[PDB]
RNA sequence: CCCGCCCCUUGCCUCUCGGCGCCGGCCCGAAGCGUUUACUUUGAAAAAAU
RNA sequence: GUGGCGGCGACGACCCAUUCGAACGUCUGCCCUAUCAACUUUCGAUGGUAGUCGCCGUGCCUACCAUGGUGACCACGGGUGACGGGGAAUCAGGGUUCGAUUCCGGAGAGGGAGCCUGAGAAACGGCUACCACAUCCAAGGAAGGCAGCAGGCGCGCAAAUUA
RNA sequence: ACCUGGUUGAUCCUGCCAGUAGCAUAUGCUUGUCUCAAAGAUUAAGCCAUGCAUGUCUAAGUACGCACGGCCGGUACAGUGAAACUGCGAAUGGCUCAUUAAAUCAGUUAUGGUUCCUUUGGUCGCUCGCUCCUUACUUGGAUAACUGUGGUAAUUCUAGAGCUAAUACAUGCCGACGGGCGCUGACCCCCGGGGGGAUGCGUGCAUUUAUCAGAUCAAAACCAACCCG
C-alpha cells in the first residue's frame, strides 16, 4: 500500500532520491534504489527485503542494526503488537535433591521485520541478539520455519 | 587485614564412652609401661594412629 | 534533580521495585534548550569526561544545502511552519531537529543566475542543464524556501539542513495545507 | 519493617534585590542552594 | 568505588609471582604499561625475589635510580614497571641479559641469553589498519605500533623486531606445521607444532597442538604465540623444551637411567 | 563362504538463486531443502585463600 | 655578520592505539507465605513514528498513534533476628544448619533531598537548605557529624592502651 | 530385635521418661614456664569530651623577606631559603551491615551502542596566493606573598589603599637567502655513463550539514598453439 502513514516523511536514510536527470531516464521508470545488506553467519537476505518498499529502521536487512551475541530459537505465541511478536522457550530445570526435573518456560518479545510474511502462531523462529530496541526488546528475528504438522 | 596465620588443629579427641573398664585398664597399662604423664598423651597417639589407618583403609578401597 | 535512570520504572510483568541506592551522578539530565529564533545566543556545557556541548539558546542563521544543484549556502531563518512531534513547537517557534522552516532564497537565486545565466524569481563534454521544478519556481517567486533541519541545535550549537525537494516537498506541502 | 524501632525521632517578605558582576554565580542555584537568604534567622 | 583502585592485596595477587603469605598485607600493584596486570612481572619482583639482588623495596629503588636496568634497550626507573612475555632485560654492570619466557609450570623463568640474542624480540601482530594519508599501521601484543609494514603480514603472525631501531626484520606466518607456545589457559608454557585450526564464526577459534613426545592438546586462538618456522625456534628455549612431564614417565626415565648405570 | 570390479537408491518447493514458459497467478531447472533434541563419553574456558 | 649550524635532558600538547578501569546490555540460577487469584494501564503499563535530554543504546522523557504486556510452569501482594558469594560445622551418602567478621562484589556515613570542582563523587576527616540532636556567646552572632585509631556514655551493676 | 534401661493376663497402637556426646549464651573456683591466635552483637546504622588519622620539590615553573650569605664594580640573576602563586593527590585505604528477594551476587557473553587522569608506542615544517616602506632576538593586561591603615565578644573571618612574577591568565607570526620541496621529461653537450634543460603534475587537519565513489570497484604481473605487424 502506501508507506507514508506517519506525521513525518518515511525515508531510507542512505538513499538520495532527489537527483535530477534527463527526461529520457525519467520517462522509463521511477524505481528508487534499495539499500540492503548481508548480515553474515550464513543467514540469507529474503527476496522481499530486496524487492520491497517498506521502511523499517530496525529491520536486520534494510535497517541500522547489528547482529552479534547469542543466536536462539523459539515458538511464536502472540502477534498483536506493531512489528514485534512474543515467543516462548520451554526447558527442563533439574533438582538435585529429588534427582528429578520440572518444566519451565520463558517469554521473549522480539522484533519482526515486514520482510517476513505469512508467519503464523506455532512455527519455529530463529532470532539473534542486537542492541536494545525498546524497553524489553533485545532480539531480532532472523529466520522463520513453518510448523511440521501444519502444511 | 593482618599479616598473621589462623591455621591450627587439635591433636586429640576425648573418648566416646567415658566409663569402660577395658579402656581404663589399657590406658593404665600403657601409661605405666611407658612412663607417660596423663591420658592426653595416650589420646594424642591414638588420634595419629587412627588417621594413618583410616588413610590405609581408604587406599585399600581402590584398584591396585 | 533530573534523572534518566531505569529503576523508577515498573517491571515488564507490571510489578514495582524498591530502590537499593541513591541517585548517581552519571544518570543526570539537564533542562532542554528551547531554541528560539533571534540574535545568536549560545552557552557551553561541560559534560562527562571533560568535553563540551554547545547549548544554543537562540539562533537566526544556518547553512543549508540545495542537494539537486549541490549548492551549500549560509542563509537566515525566517519562520517555523511544521513540526511532526508536536504542534506547540510550531506555535512557540522552537528550533529542533527534523522541523520544517522557511529560509531566504536570495543566495540560491544569486548562484543560479551567476551559474546558468538564466533569470529566476523574476516577475512577468556536456552542456549545463538548467531545469527547475514548478514548486521550486513558485517558492523562488515568493522569495522563501521550505527547508528541513538536520542538526540538533541543543547539542552542536548550529542549525543546518537541506532544501525540501521532490516527493518529500509534496508530502510536507500536503501536511501543511491539511493543518490549516 | 513493621516492627517498632528504637530511634524514632531521629528518622522522621520579598527578597533583597541583587546586582552582581558579569560572571555568573547561578551555576548551582536551586531550591536547596539559594543565592541569597535573609540575614536574620527565624527564631 | 568512586574511582580507580590503587592497592592490591597480597593474597589476591597473581599466583605465578610466588609470593608468600606472612611478609605483609600488600603486593606491588603494577603500573599501567605495555602488558596487562595479570600477565606481567613487576620489576621489583624480578629484581629482589627472583635474582635476590636486593633485600627490600628501598634497595630496589636505589638500584633502579642509578640507571642500571634496561628493559628492551631503554632505562626504566619505575620499580613497578609491568614486564611481560618476550621482554629483554639488560644489566651491563653484571654483564647479564634475560628474556622473560614461561616455563612448563606456568611461571616466568630466569632465562639468560647471549648478548647477540638480546638485540631482537618477537611480537605477535594484534591489529592491522590504514591510518591518515593511506599509511598502513600494525599493532603488536606489547602496544607497539609500526608504520609501513610488509603487505604479507596479517593478524596472528609473528614479527622479529630489532630493539635499537624498532623496525621489522622478518616474520613468521601463522600456518599448520609451525612451532608455537601457549601463553594462557591450562596448557600455559607448552611448546608444540600446530596441527589444525577449527573456526567458529562469531565465537572463539580452537587450535590443536602436538609436542615432540606426541602428546596432543587444544587451546583457543588467542593463547598461541608462533615462535619458529617449522620445528626450529627463532629464540633460545629454557631448560625444559616445552614438554610437560607426568609422574609415571618420570618414574620411567628414572628406571631407565638406573638400568643404564652400572 | 571369501576377495575384487561397476551400477540404481525414488523425492519436494518452506527459503534462496534462476528461467529464451504460460495465462498478479502457474510451470520448470535447480545453485535450494530432504529430521531435531534429551541422555552418555570427551575437549576448551573458568581468582587466590580454605 | 639582529651570520649559518648543532648534543644530552625536563615540562607541555590535538588525535590514534595500549593499560587501569567504569557504565549499560545477553543466557541460566534465589528463602517463607494461596485464609495473597488475577495484576499493570487516568499520573507509561506493552509496542510504533518524530523529537528532547543524556557519554552512549533505550518510555529515560515529551507529543501523536495502536491495545497491548504478565499469570496455577504460581504472576501480583505480604514477611524476613534477608548484604550476596568464595566459605565453616556435621554427616555412609543425600542433605541439614551457619556465613556481621581480615579475599571478591554491593551499599551507607544521624535522617530524607540538592550541588561545586574534577578524568573520575550525587563525596560527607567537601558545600547548601529542611528534620532531629548539640557547643560557645558581650544575645547581635558563630561553629558541628568516631558505622577511622585510641577513649567515654548508653537508670545504681562495672572487662583491651586516650602506648 | 537398627543403643542401654522403664510405662501390660498375652500380643500390639498412641502419648511418654532416664543414661550416653557436642554447639551457643551467661557465669564460677584455680592458674608455676613457654609459643601462636582472637577480641561484633540492647532489632541501640543509638549519643560522643580531647588528640591524632593527607599531604607533597627536583640541576630542571615563579624569590628584590639581608631570613642568612661568598665575590665585587661590573651590577639583570653567586648560592641556601621561610612565605605565597602554580601543578598533582585528597574518588585509594580504613569502618559498618541499616536498606535491598530477579535486586545484590555467581557463572557466561557483548562493546559493530559509550567515556577513560596516568603508563607505553605512534603522530606532532614552512611554494605562491594585493596586509604595502625600513615584536618573532620573544607580545598583552592582572593578581598573591610583601608594606601600611582597619572592624568584631568570638572562627583556619576578612575590608580599604600601594607595589611586583609565571609552565597562572591571554594574544600571536614564521626574520633574510636560496629553481621551496618532490616526481616527469622534447631537445642539447660531453664521457654504457655523466650533465643542461621546452614542458606537465602535486604540495594541513579537527567540527556541522549535504552530495559523490567504494569487491558489477581499483592496481598489477603471467601467457603454450594460432593469428596480427
Ligand atoms: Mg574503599
Ligand atoms: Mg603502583
Ligand atoms: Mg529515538
Ligand atoms: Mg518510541
Ligand atoms: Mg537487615
Ligand atoms: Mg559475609
Ligand atoms: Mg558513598
Ligand atoms: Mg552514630
Ligand atoms: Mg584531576
Ligand atoms: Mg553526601
Ligand atoms: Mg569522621
Ligand atoms: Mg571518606
Ligand atoms: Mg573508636
Ligand atoms: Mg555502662
Ligand atoms: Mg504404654
Ligand atoms: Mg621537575
Ligand atoms: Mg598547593
Ligand atoms: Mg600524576
Ligand atoms: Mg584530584
Ligand atoms: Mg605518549
Ligand atoms: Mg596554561
Ligand atoms: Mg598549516
Amino acid at each position: 500500500a502506501d508507506i507514508q502513514t506517519e506525521r513525518a516523511y518515511q525515508k531510507q536514510p542512505t538513499i538520495f532520491q532527489n537527483k535530477k536527470r534527463v527526461l529520457l531516464g525519467e520517462t522509463g521508470k521511477e524505481k528508487l534504489p534499495r539499500y540492503y545488506k548481508n548480515i553474515g553467519l550464513g543467514f540469507k537476505t529474503p527476496k522481499e527485503a530486496i524487492e520491497g518498499t517498506y521502511i523499517d529502521k530496525k529491520c536486520p536487512f534494510t535497517g541500522n542494526v547489528s547482529i552479534r551475541g547469542r543466536i536462539l530459537s523459539g515458538v511464536v505465541t502472540k502477534m498483536k503488537m506493531q512489528r514485534t511478536i512474543v515467543i516462548r522457550r520451554d526447558y527442563l530445570h533439574y533438582i538435585r535433591k529429588y534427582n528429578r526435573f520440572e518444566k519451565r518456560h520463558k517469554n521473549m518479545s522480539v522484533h519482526l521485520s515486514p520482510c517476513f510474511r505469512d508467519v503464523q502462531i506455532g512455527d519455529i523462529v530463529t532470532v539473534g541478539e542486537c542492541r536494545p530496541l525498546s524497553k524489553t526488546v533485545r532480539f531480532n528475528v532472523l529466520k522463520v520455519t513453518k510448523a511440521a504438522g501444519t502444511k | 587485614p593482618v599479616a598473621r596465620s589462623w591455621v591450627c588443629r587439635k591433636t586429640y579427641v576425648t573418648p566416646r564412652r567415658p566409663f569402660e573398664k577395658s579402656r581404663l585398664d589399657q590406658e593404665l597399662k600403657l601409661i605405666g609401661e611407658y612412663g607417660l604423664r596423663n591420658k592426653r598423651e595416650v589420646w594424642r597417639v591414638k588420634f595419629t594412629l587412627a588417621k594413618i589407618r583410616k588413610a590405609a583403609r581408604e587406599l585399600l578401597t581402590l584398584d591396585e | 534533580g533530573i534523572s534518566r535512570d531505569n529503576w523508577h520504572k515498573r517491571r515488564k510483568t507490571g510489578g514495582k521495585r524498591k530502590p537499593y541506592h541513591k541517585k548517581r551522578k552519571y544518570e543526570l539530565g539537564r533542562p532542554a534548550a528551547n531554541t528560539k529564533i533571534g540574535p545568536r545566543r549560545i552557552h557551553t556545557v561541560r559534560v562527562r569526561g571533560g568535553n563540551k556541548k554547545y547549548r544554543a539558546l537562540r539562533l537566526d542563521v544556518g547553512n543549508f544545502s540545495w542537494g539537486s544543484e549541490c549548492c551549500t549556502r549560509k542563509t537566515r531563518i525566517i519562520d517555523v511552519v511544521y513540526n511532526a512531534s508536536n504542534n506547540e513547537l510550531v506555535r512557540t517557534k522552537t528550533l529542533v531537529k527534523n522541523c520544517i522552516v522557511l529560509i531566504d532564497s536570495t543566495p540560491y537565486r544569486q548562484w543560479y543566475e551567476s551559474h546558468y545565466a538564466l533569470p529566476l524569481g523574476r516577475k512577468k563534454e556536456r552542456k549545463k542543464n538548467a531545469k527547475i521544478s514548478s514548486l521550486l519556481e513558485e517558492q523562488f517567486q515568493q522569495g522563501k524556501l521550505l527547508a528541513c533541519i538536520a542538526s540538533r541545535p541543543g547539542q552542536c550549537g548550529r542549525a543546518d539542513g537541506y532544501v525540501l525537494e521532490g516527493k518529500e516537498l509534496e508530502f510536507y506541502l500536503r501536511k501543511i495545507k491539511a493543518r490549516k | 519493617k513493621l516492627r517498632r524501632r528504637y530511634n524514632i525521632k531521629g528518622r522522621q517578605p520579598p527578597p533583597v534585590q541583587l546586582e552582581l558582576e558579569d560572571k555568573d554565580t547561578l551555576k548551582g542555584v536551586d531550591a536547596s542552594n539559594a543565592l541569597v537568604l535573609p540575614g536574620k534567622k527565624k527564631k | 568505588a568512586r574511582g580507580p583502585k590503587k592497592h592490591l592485596k597480597r593474597v589476591a595477587a597473581p599466583k605465578h609471582w610466588m609470593l608468600d603469605k606472612l611478609t605483609g598485607v600488600f603486593a606491588p600493584r603494577p603500573s599501567t604499561g605495555p602488558h596487562k596486570l595479570r600477565e606481567c612481572l613487576p620489576l621489583i619482583i624480578f629484581l629482589r625475589n627472583r635474582l635476590k639482588y636486593a633485600l627490600t623495596g628501598d634497595e630496589v629503588k636505589k638500584i633502579c635510580m642509578q640507571r642500571f636496568i634496561k628493559i628492551d634497550g631503554k632505562v626504566r626507573t619505575d620499580i613497578t614497571y609491568p614486564a611481560g612475555f618476550m621482554d629483554v632485560i639488560s644489566i651491563d654492570k653484571t654483564g647479564e641479559n634475560f628474556r622473560l619466557i614461561y616455563d612448563t609450570k606456568g611461571r616466568f623463568a630466569v632465562h639468560r641469553i647471549t648478548p647477540e640474542e638480546a638485540k631482537y624480540k618477537l611480537c605477535k601482530v594484534r591489529k592491522i589498519f590504514v591510518g591518515t594519508k593511506g599509511i598502513p599501521h600494525l599493532v603488536t601484543h606489547d602496544a607497539r605500533t609500526i608504520r609501513y609494514p610488509d603487505p604479507l603480514i596479517k593478524v596472528n603472525d609473528t614479527i622479529q623486531i630489532d630493539l635499537e631501531t624498532g623496525k621489522i626484520t622478518d616474520f613468521i606466518k601463522f600456518d599448520t606445521g609451525n612451532l608455537c607456545m601457549v601463553t594462557g589457559g591450562a596448557n600455559l608454557g607448552r611448546i608444540g607444532v600446530i596441527t589444525n585450526r577449527e573456526r567458529h564464526p562469531g565465537s572463539f577459534d580452537v587450535v590443536h597442538v602436538k609436542d615432540a613426545n606426541g602428546n596432543s592438546f587444544a587451546t583457543r586462538l588467542s593463547n598461541i604465540f608462533v615462535i619458529g618456522k617449522g620445528n626450529k625456534p627463532w629464540i633460545s628455549l629454557p631448560r625444559g623444551k616445552g614438554i610437560r612431564l607426568t609422574i609415571a614417565e618420570e618414574r620411567d626415565k628414572r628406571l631407565a637411567a638406573k638400568q643404564s648405570s652400572g
